[PDB]
């Protein structure tokens, strides 16, 4: 248990889970839950129409001071009503410590830009809206930022293939580039990794 | 007596315990407005008046800043001002109230 | 800890002012830069002179892939496809069968060279060492297709290449 | 390096410095390319016995995040995430540059 | 306030998907059936959606193989059918569903392997 | 009631307002495009594919819908006016090089295995 | 006609040297240029039609033209002068081969004066690119895409409908 | 463009030669890395973080191992660690001398330039004796690193080392006390400490206008809590004092590159637990569970607990961060990765208030943006 | 070899003029080079 195995704060945890539980006290209009996980990270789960109050609460609050935004990004569960899952990382400078505030959505619903609350946050919105067709409102210049200009769809919903369905080459006869359906000289090749015995016994799902 | 905070575009305050006396009093002034068992207003109470206090018993500056462990009085100013201008919004919003729209069955269920 | 490093303050007395003043007026950290350049000039140069020089390598260098043989001639590679699974850009393609004897070999063993990023996990996951990757670098081509090596082509690199690769082997498997 | 001393003086008064102490090209002060073998440790696990891996499986012994006010289901000091920062200290190798 | 739509939920004019892979695929709904090379039953958990199998030809050179539809890997995981279902019907892919295959409980009795007059005495171990 | 909240829009009428807006700044942009680019089509070839575009997806019924089809419009329009877009976006939407693929029974039986 | 054509492309070359040089004025020629892709994609039909074995082809335009007025056109699309005068038959020839004992690729022999000057026919009895599936491409689509590099500064921007298309001797 | 730092389209908006306007447009080498890495394994995609900042490799090897070491709820050997620690300092020598290099020829200075990219040429040696290429060895690896060290690396590590502040010094005497050099850097691009926080800047974007603020200090992750070094730090947030605090920052490294020399622990290199990392070849051809265990890692690979980190570094070019979710499988499920750059470049248009043409040149090279990492 | 130079001149190789076919005298490339002199001539070798 000594020399392989990752050592454990209990400090740090207790310090995480008190002040999970302050910010869910403060804010009970829009906290849904709040988590800390075992290596020592907070989550806390929101309500959409709570995200300029809860990161302006965390931005000003002289015991919070989470003045810098790390980190936004969204991930995809196809599974889920709402689709999207909307991540946002702050770090805290005063007293050197991190959280992470979570919200959902799905295709045709917008979520209130964070631009007001973050100087940071207007590229990330961006990329947000290019990758994964999530819409932020109020929103001062809200375009592609990473895709080809044209460009159709989002790449980085589950849905969307790999390669893509567009494919560009050179064309002598029109002298430019032109776009078509993609042909592969090799398909890229389907791996099926997965142990059909369980690896976590920790993270067994009831059998419905 | 003090040159160059040494933050850029954060300028020396002179006379800052009537800066930050000021802007306490209308933090609290703010919050006398908000109900009175909301955790907002009880919590920012207790904090400020604990800084207020330790303010009017300090008159040394250098002490002061050491006894708020607020980093550099002047960055002590700007977070006073921060939480008025979120306690005014926080006022607006009233987020004491109870939660709205319970999510659905399986939002935060993982995996899948 | 912490220090600072532009905040200094120039002395304000006569001498040090019309030093500075000197400085203004008379250039002499430009003749001192001026003078770093000069000499430079008259040091050896760090070129060397390729092709007849060559840049120093060592024996995990990873280059041009190969087939390996055992000492009585017969292939190593007996059709595992741990390298094609492993391969981060599949750029390996296998096909195999018993041989006429038998034996557990390949049909098809393709390395696309324009997808191949030379990270070498090919070689590490081989349990027989029959793919490696050998010291050549010299082989840029004058055509796309000369770079689709198959099974033949990897053969012949092997061939070609195993006096330089068994001694590479020999001075690197024990950190292995 | 092979330049004649009137060269290297020439070198050291044009830069300030004694050049021929640190030269950027390496003469013969490095490693040979030819090493004797390693022999290399094997490490922590390698115990014949009371070795049982299910003492030391780091992955079994994660779990999942521990759940704090979930909302389907006085004293009350004020709290911080963690104790406010300490000042850094000036450098006593050289506080100024 | 709310503006209470009464439609259907129709995302495909927003997802860039060529007309071809929306009205000419049928996807499949499904939890895999068990590799019956292994006795583990860890890949039968959740339910699949996978496209319909198009062309694949050698290629002239290397004799690879080619492909030309872009959805040949395309897999999905849902926890439910139902979840299956709404993201099909979401996205406008037609689908074939199939009930999920579960083993009927069995009697097992050690002691049957010694019967006195039944046909289940077993002749080895 | 379904509790759905709008983009920018209440109903459908608001919607139609919004797409006869953009579709007048596109009608109006597309000369200047054509002079710009240095395009080879003419006009009323520009005009009518803007409003073969349009059409495309005139059978939506959701007001949401529309609203983001109206929002991507203009997002296209503004990478068109700014000059971001080069001929060879602008020609994609002609698919030049494309060879016309039939659509009758008998030719796709001829051709291969594709329904 | 084409991008690279000797057609549309050695018109154009002629405005360099002020006039341009017309046998009878150019009111005796008749032409019926075809574009270079309707021509590669009727081969490219030939090889794949199994009726077109031993079969012989016409690839012709749309429209026919009097020599003058293409001239004109192609004047008008390169917004360049046009400054044509009548040369005789003699004089052109001894022009043409004057030009021919350049080393390098000529600008003009007396074979290509005599087949400037020389009618288009007219095979009615041959199967055409309209038997092959091929819908023939007029010039007035596709002059501009020839013709803007021949331009100045002042008018590279000018749009295809503005130079008013030829007057064609169809029928 | 010779000034463009790679692929960008600074679309710019003057008046004369002032600027009105900068409209940075990316994407032009976005790959697709992130897909990418969900069609991967986890030791499948560890060289895609070679190439995201192709002047920093093995700090981003470094940010995906402590990632996936959190996740797998593992810990790297101590050997292990005082490797990377090391390595990572030459890496954030070799990324200094690229930066300042490049935007002294950004503005002019050719010279240091090639003076110091010899010294990238030895560096680059040492790399590839210690994993077979010169700039993407993948030699960090989750469970510690792939080979140990051959034996005679120390010893020319130390001669380079000894060396190095020389060539430091004749850098500085070319650059710092030059009046051109300072009348094209001072109070150009001047950033407050506010608006430094708020745009979310990192590293020397921070430090150069007073921000105390480094993560090996803070956030100490593999054995820097056992190193001592000074932070640079600068009063005015403007280009120069950013190209001091990069020089002082050679230096600092410099100094813990010394000290990890002289505490290099003898042991294994990567963690003694086979299901997470390979076994020895010897042991692989010998016994039983190895071959299982590596034909098992080297097709599937490991599983990893289901959960989700955010793991953040020092990296050279400020804060590089992983957000990693996992699924329970031997795939990722989703890998967001930050880069600085992204910031630093979404906050040109505010730094570039009130200048000029040479001035925005001077800016872009002050902000030390790789386009790998910004686009992905 | 010449021990004084500096690491990277201190080995060299003169080619031949005549290879398998091609006449060598200005055309030179170091593929030329057969696997043993090779592993010398990078010094990924001491001993020759
Ligand atoms: C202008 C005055 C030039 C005076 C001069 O050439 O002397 C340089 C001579 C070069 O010495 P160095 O390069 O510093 O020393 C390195 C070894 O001697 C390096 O010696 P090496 O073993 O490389 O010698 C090779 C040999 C053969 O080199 C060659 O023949 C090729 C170069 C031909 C150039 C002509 O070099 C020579 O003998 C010719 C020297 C220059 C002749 C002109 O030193 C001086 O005389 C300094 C003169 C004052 C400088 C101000
Ligand atoms: C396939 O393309 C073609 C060309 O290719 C570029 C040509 O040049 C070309 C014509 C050949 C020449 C090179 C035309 C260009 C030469 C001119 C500039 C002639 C200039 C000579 C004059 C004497 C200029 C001075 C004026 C006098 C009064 C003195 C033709 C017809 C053509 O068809
Ligand atoms: C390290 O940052 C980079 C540059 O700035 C030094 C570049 O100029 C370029 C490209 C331009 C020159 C010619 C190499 C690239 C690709 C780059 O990554
Ligand atoms: S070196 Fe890496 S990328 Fe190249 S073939 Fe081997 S495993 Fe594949
Ligand atoms: S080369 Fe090695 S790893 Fe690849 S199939 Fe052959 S034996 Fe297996």
């Amino acid at each position: 248990t000594r020399p392989t195995i990752r050592p454990r704060n209990d400090v740090v945890h207790k310090q995480l889970s008190a002040f999970g539980q302050y910010v869910a006290e403060i804010l009970p209009k829009y906290v849904q839950q709040v988590q800390v996980s075992c290596f020592n990270e907070l989550e806390i789960f929101i309500h959409p129409d709570g995200v300029i109050p809860v990161l302006t609460f965390l931005r000003d609050h002289t015991n919070a001071q989470f003045k810098s935004l790390a980190d936004l990004t969204a991930v995809d569960v196809p599974t889920r009503q709402n689709r999207f899952e909307i991540v946002y990382n702050l770090l805290s400078l005063r007293f050197n410590s991190r959280i992470r505030v979570k919200t959902y959505t799905d295709e045709l619903t917008p979520i209130e830009s964070s631009v007001t609350v973050y100087k940071a946050a207007n590229w990330y919105e961006r990329e947000i809206w290019d990758m994964f067709g999530v819409f932020f409102a109020n929103h001062p210049d809200l375009r592609r930022i990473l895709t080809d200009y044209g460009f159709e769809g989002h790449p980085f919903r589950k849905d969307f293939p790999l390669s893509g369905y567009v494919e560009l080459r050179y064309d002598d006869e029109v002298k430019r580039v032109v776009a078509e359906p993609v042909e592969l000289a090799q398909e890229f090749r389907k791996f099926d990794l997965n142990s059909p015995w369980e690896a976590f016994p920790a993270y067994r799902q009831p059998p419905e | 007596l003090k040159k160059t905070t040494g933050l850029v575009g954060l300028a020396v305050c002179e006379t800052p315990h009537e800066r930050l006396k000021i802007l306490y009093t209308k933090i609290l002034d703010v919050l006398g407005q908000i109900p009175k068992n909301a955790a907002y207003r009880k919590y920012t109470e207790q904090i400020t008046n604990e800084k207020l206090g330790m303010v009017k018993a300090e008159p040394d500056v250098k002490k002061l800043e050491e006894q708020l462990q607020g980093g550099q009085i002047e960055e002590v100013i700007l977070q006073a001002e921060n939480e008025l201008s979120l306690a005014r919004k926080m006022l607006r919003w009233k987020p004491w109230e109870p939660l709205v729209e319970e999510p659905p069955a399986n939002q935060w269920k993982w995996p899948i | 800890t912490y220090k600072f490093v532009n905040m200094r303050e120039p002395s304000m007395d006569m001498k040090s002012v019309t030093d500075r003043a000197a400085q203004t007026l008379l250039w002499t950290e430009l003749v001192r830069g001026l003078g770093m350049t000069l000499s430079y000039l008259f040091r050896e140069p760090a070129t060397i002179n390729y092709p007849f020089e060559k840049g120093p390598l060592s024996p995990r260098f990873r280059g041009e892939h190969a087939l390996r043989r055992y000492p009585s001639g017969e292939e190593r590679c007996i059709a595992c496809k741990l390298c094609e699974a492993v391969c981060p850009a599949q750029a390996i393609t296998i096909e195999a069968e018993p041989r006429a004897d038998g034996s557990r070999r390949t049909t098809r063993y393709d390395i696309d060279m324009t997808k191949c990023i030379y990270c070498g996990f090919c070689q590490e996951a081989c349990p027989v060492d029959a793919i490696v990757e050998g010291p050549n670098f010299e082989f840029s081509t004058e055509t796309h297709e000369e770079l689709l090596y198959n099974k033949e082509k990897l053969l012949n690199n092997g061939d070609k290449w195993e006096a330089e690769i068994a001694a590479n082997i020999q001075a690197d498997y024990l950190y292995r | 390096a092979s330049a004649t001393r009137v060269i290297q003086l020439l070198r050291n008064w044009a830069s300030g410095r004694d050049l021929q102490a640190k030269l950027q090209l390496r003469y013969q002060e490095i490693s040979k390319r030819t090493q004797p073998p390693p022999k290399l440790p094997v490490g922590p696990s390698h115990k014949l016995s009371n070795n049982y891996y299910c003492t030391r499986d780091g992955r079994r012994e994660a779990m999942p995040p521990s759940i704090v006010m979930s909302s389907q289901k006085t004293e009350k000091k004020a709290v911080t995430p963690a104790p406010p920062i300490k000042r850094w200290e000036l450098s006593k190798d050289q506080p100024y540059l | 306030q709310l503006i209470a739509v009464d439609e259907k939920l129709d995302i495909t004019t927003l997802t860039g998907v060529p007309e071809e892979h929306i009205k000419t695929r049928k996807v499949r709904i499904f939890v895999p059936a068990r590799n019956n090379m292994q006795s583990g039953v860890n890949n039968t958990k959740k339910w699949k959606m996978e496209f319909d199998t198009r062309e694949r030809w050698e290629n002239p050179l290397m004799g690879w193989s080619s492909t030309a539809d872009p959805l040949s890997n395309l897999v999905l995981t849902f926890s439910t059918k139902e979840d299956a279902v709404a993201f099909a019907e979401k996205n406008g892919w037609s689908f074939d569903v199939e009930e999920r295959k579960v083993p009927k409980p069995k009697s097992k009795s050690y002691g049957a392997n010694f019967s006195w007059n039944k046909r289940t005495r077993v002749s080895t171990k | 009631g379904t509790s759905v909240k709008p983009i920018f829009s209440r109903d459908m009428n608001e919607a139609k307002r919004r797409v006869r807006e953009l579709y007048r700044a596109w009608y109006r942009e597309v000369p200047n495009t054509v002079h710009l680019f240095q395009l080879d089509i003419s006009v009323k070839q520009g005009r009518d594919k803007v409003r073969e575009m349009f059409m495309k997806n005139a059978h939506v019924t959701d007001p949401r819908v529309v609203d983001l089809l109206v929002i991507k419009g203009k997002m296209e329009l503004e990478e068109t006016i700014n000059v971001w877009k080069q001929r060879t976006h602008i020609m994609r939407f002609f698919h030049e090089t494309e060879a016309p693929r039939p659509t009758d029974f008998l030719s796709k039986f001829y051709v291969g295995h594709d329904p | 006609f084409g991008r690279e054509d000797r057609f549309l492309n050695y018109f154009a070359s002629m405005r360099w040297f002020g006039g341009v040089p017309l046998i009878s004025l150019g009111k005796e020629t008749v032409k019926q240029p075809v574009y270079i892709v309707d021509v590669s994609k009727g081969i490219i039909n030939a090889i794949k039609d199994p009726d077109a074995k031993g079969k012989t082809f016409a690839f012709v335009g749309p429209n026919r033209y009097l020599l003058f007025d293409l001239v004109q056109y192609i004047f008008a699309v390169a917004y360049r002068p046009f400054l044509p005068y009548p040369l005789p038959h003699f004089a052109y020839r001894w022009v043409g081969r004057l030009f021919e004992v350049s080393p390098f690729e000529p600008w003009t022999t007396r074979d290509k004066v005599e087949r400037v000057h020389m009618s288009d026919m007219t095979l009615p009895h041959l199967p055409g690119l309209e038997d092959l599936g091929i819908q023939a491409t007029p010039l007035e689509l596709k002059a501009i895409e020839v013709l803007r590099r021949h331009r100045t500064y002042r008018w590279l921007t000018s749009e295809m409908e503005d130079v008013k298309p030829a007057k064609t001797v169809n029928i | 463009h010779p000034a463009a730092h790679g692929v960008l389209r600074l679309v710019m908006e003057l008046s004369g030669e002032m600027v009105r306007k900068c409209d940075p447009h990316i994407g032009l080498l976005h790959r697709g890395t992130e897909k990418l890495i969900e069609y991967k394994t986890y030791l499948q995609a560890l060289p895609y973080f070679d190439r995201l900042d192709y002047v920093s490799m093995m700090c981003n090897e470094q940010a995906y191992s402590l990632a996936v070491e959190k996740l797998l709820n593992i810990q790297p050997p101590p050997r292990a660690q005082w490797i990377r620690v090391l390595f990572g300092e030459i890496t954030r020598l070799l990324n200094h001398i690229m930066a300042v290099t490049t935007h002294a020829l950004d503005i002019g200075a050719m010279t240091p330039f090639f003076w110091m990219f010899e010294e990238r040429e030895k560096m680059f040696e040492f790399y590839e004796r210690v994993s077979g290429a010169r700039m993407h060895a993948a030699y960090i690896r989750p469970g510690g690193v792939h080979q140990d060290l051959p034996l005679g690396l120390l010893d020319d590590i130390y001669e380079f080392s000894k060396n190095f502040s020389f060539r430091i010094d004749e850098l500085e005497e070319m650059l710092t006390n030059n009046r051109i050099w300072r009348n094209r850097t001072v109070d150009i691009g001047v950033v407050t400490a506010e608006d430094a926080l708020n745009y979310g800047f990192s590293g020397v974007m921070l430090r150069g206008s007073g921000i105390q603020w480094d993560l090996r200090k803070t956030q100490p992750y593999d054995v820097y809590d056992q190193v001592e070094f000074d932070v640079p730090i600068g009063s005015r947030g403007d280009c120069y004092d950013r190209y001091l605090c990069r020089v002082e920052e050679m230096r600092q490294s410099l100094r813990i590159i010394s000290q990890c020399l002289n505490k290099m622990p003898p042991g294994e290199i990567k963690v003694d637990d086979a299901k997470v990392s390979p076994p020895k070849r010897a042991e692989m051809k010998t016994s039983m569970e190895s071959l299982i265990h590596h034909f098992k890692l080297y097709t599937e690979g490991y599983q990893v607990p289901p959960g989700a980190t955010y793991t953040a570094i020092e990296a050279p070019k400020g804060e590089f961060g992983v957000y990693l979710v996992s699924d329970g499988s031997s795939r990722p499920y989703r890998c967001k990765i930050k880069a600085p750059g992204f910031a630093h470049l979404a906050g040109l248009d505010k730094m570039s208030k009130g200048h000029m043409l040479a001035d925005v040149v001077a800016i872009i090279g002050t902000q030390d943006i790789v386009f790998g990492e910004v686009d992905r | 070899e010449d021990n004084k130079q500096f690491f990277g001149r201190h080995r060299w190789v003169i080619y031949t003029t005549e290879m398998n076919g091609r006449d060598t005298f200005w055309d030179v490339d170091g593929s030329m080079v057969p696997p043993e002199w090779h592993r010398w001539l990078h010094c990924m070798t001491d001993d020759p």
